[PDB]
């Protein structure tokens, strides 16, 4: 069934699941036409498949001409999204393949069991927490290789950088969920925090800065301080 | 006119006889039902008085041969048996008749609502849904599963009805999985159509003898194939335009004689609102919306 606080341990045992958020899969610009109707102009999006175990992120890139010529686009967004999921999970060696697959929205359960009814082995759950996935397109990284494709693109990444040297899974989870989480509450105050110090950089082959163990700790609290800041700004708390 | 003679009335019991209903006395002189029309199946059903659990009876045709009942106190209810010696069965007929000791079939000339609840059921049908070969009738109760209620346990009493599943590879054609699932007429037309009814027909008779059991018997089984087979149609964009109008029909006068207490156990609100109101379907049942809607305004 649902995956919630009482289940959370699951996530980080040795079953591969993956979790699939579509938030990001349609995106559009709304716009006033010469005539002054309102219109919208699509952007290019990103399917979101996370191991939570070993951080690896299977990032599908959504171009704009998948939309052509095409209606109903957010209904067709969800079944595009378990095409691509159930594509990525046949291109697996079997002993790869994800025996669960949380989706973040309820709306992905029925595209995606349908797409998967050749894998009646694969459980698809969805979840009660409320994961801040949709900010992933607030990784610089991420949003440069999205808005930069021409052509449909997967790629693959490692969203916990090198931390699982030092960290937990389950830690390294809780991060992730924390600065997700911070940028999608204030984008501009999570990044100023992430990259103020001109002397912590990130490497090359990294998505975030390259903090000592120290260092997350001062940054995990300026996060939290953050997130509660903003959550008093709005409910004037 | 055929007649259903019984050896006796043993127990306290409500006997139907489709559509109507009576209550005989515990060893009450009581001898059957008489002027039985010839030309549709016909269901005898009974509810005994000291236990409700259990509603159970028997479809049959008199055209198939000579039925009676009489009261088993081993397994302690009514059954249905084939007379062969058509002598001794019209000998003992006439005798009761002229005691006056049956009821008579109850029609209004006027009335068509059995015919038009059995149009296209027929017993050769009922006895491949409902396998016990020796028999010319079939036995029918409240507490029989379905196929598909097992897969999800005795096969031999079990109510074989055409399985059904919308997230099924049989409903979802590889390539047209968006496609088959929001439109169902690929199933319904190829699949279920065309491969396994074979025509509009057999589709809408095991449609009206699921809801005549789910009325009849409160099979919760039966009830759902009933459903089900309303939604694969309001659910496909492309139907021929002659079953539509013939659902409507079917539709309309199964919810006519729909007991009005029982519809919050037989009616499916999720099925009638999108089948009424969201479907392809939605301004295609014209006299089955206005009836519900002036019937059970509650449920939707
Ligand atoms: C008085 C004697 C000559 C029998 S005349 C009664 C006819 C009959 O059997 N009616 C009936 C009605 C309902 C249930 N069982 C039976």
């Amino acid at each position: 069934g649902a995956m919630n606080s009482s289940n959370y341990a699951e996530l980080f045992n040795n079953d591969i699941k993956l979790f699939v958020d579509d938030t990001n899969v349609y995106r559009v610009t709304v716009h006033k036409t010469f005539e002054g109707n309102v219109a919208t102009k699509a952007i290019n999006g990103c399917i979101f498949t996370l191991n939570p175990k070993t951080g690896h992120l299977f990032l599908k890139i959504i171009h704009t001409s998948v939309w052509a010529g095409q209606k109903r686009l957010s209904q067709l967004a969800k079944w595009k999204t378990a095409e691509e999921v159930s594509a990525l999970v046949r291109s697996l060696p079997k002993e790869e393949q994800p025996k669960q697959i949380i989706v973040t929205r309820k709306a992905m359960l029925d595209p995606l069991e349908v797409h998967m009814l050749d894998f009646p082995n694969i459980a698809i759950r969805p979840t009660e927490l409320r994961l801040p996935f949709s900010a992933a397109m607030s990784i610089d990284k991420l949003s440069d290789v999205v808005m930069k494709a021409t052509e449909p693109q997967m790629v693959l990444f490692n969203i916990y950088d090198d931390w699982l040297d030092r960290i937990s899974s389950y830690t390294a989870f809780s991060r992730l969920t924390l600065l997700l989480r911070a940028l999608k509450t204030n984008e501009e105050s999570a990044k100023m925090i992430l990259l103020s110090d001109p002397t912590i950089t990130i490497k090359s082959y990294h998505l975030w800065p390259s903090f000592t163990d120290e260092q997350w700790i001062t940054i995990e609290s300026q996060m939290r301080d953050l997130i509660l800041t903003e959550y008093g700004r709005k409910y004037n708390v | 006119m055929n007649t259903v003679p019984f050896t006796s009335a043993p127990i306290e019991v409500t006997i139907g006889i489709d559509q109507y209903s009576f209550n005989v006395k515990e060893n009450q002189p009581f001898h059957g039902i008489k002027d039985i029309p010839i030309g549709h199946v016909h269901v005898i059903h009974f509810q005994h008085a000291d236990n409700s659990s259990m509603r159970y009876g028997y479809w049959f045709d008199c055209r198939m041969g000579n039925f009676y009942i009489q009261y088993d106190p081993k397994d302690g209810l009514y059954k249905m048996m084939e007379e062969r010696d058509g002598a001794k069965f019209e000998n003992i007929v006439h005798n009761f008749k002229e005691r006056q000791m049956m009821v008579s079939y109850p029609k209004i000339d006027e009335d068509d609502t059995w015919y038009n609840l059995t149009e296209f059921v027929q017993m050769d049908k009922i006895r491949k849904i409902v396998r016990k070969d020796e028999n010319q009738f079939s036995y029918v109760d409240s507490s029989m599963t379905t196929v598909q209620e097992n897969e999800l346990s005795d096969p031999a009493h079990s109510l074989n009805y055409t399985v059904i599943n919308f997230k099924s590879r049989e409903a979802i054609r590889p390539g047209h999985e968006m496609e088959d699932f929001l439109d169902k007429s690929y199933y319904l037309n190829t699949v279920m159509l065309q491969g396994i009814f074979k025509n509009s027909s057999n589709y809408f008779g095991e449609l009206q003898f699921a809801f005549l059991n789910a009325m009849f018997f409160g099979n919760y089984g039966s009830s759902l194939q009933w459903h089900a087979m309303i939604e694969l149609i309001c659910s496909s964009a492309t139907v021929p335009k002659h079953m539509l109008d013939k659902l409507d029909e079917i539709l309309y006068y199964q919810i006519k004689t729909l007991p009005e207490q029982y519809s919050d156990i037989l009616l499916n609100e999720r099925v009638w609102n999108i089948c009424l109101y969201s479907s392809f379907q939605k301004n295609s049942l014209h006299n089955t919306e206005k009836i519900m809607e002036n019937k059970y305004p509650e449920l939707l």
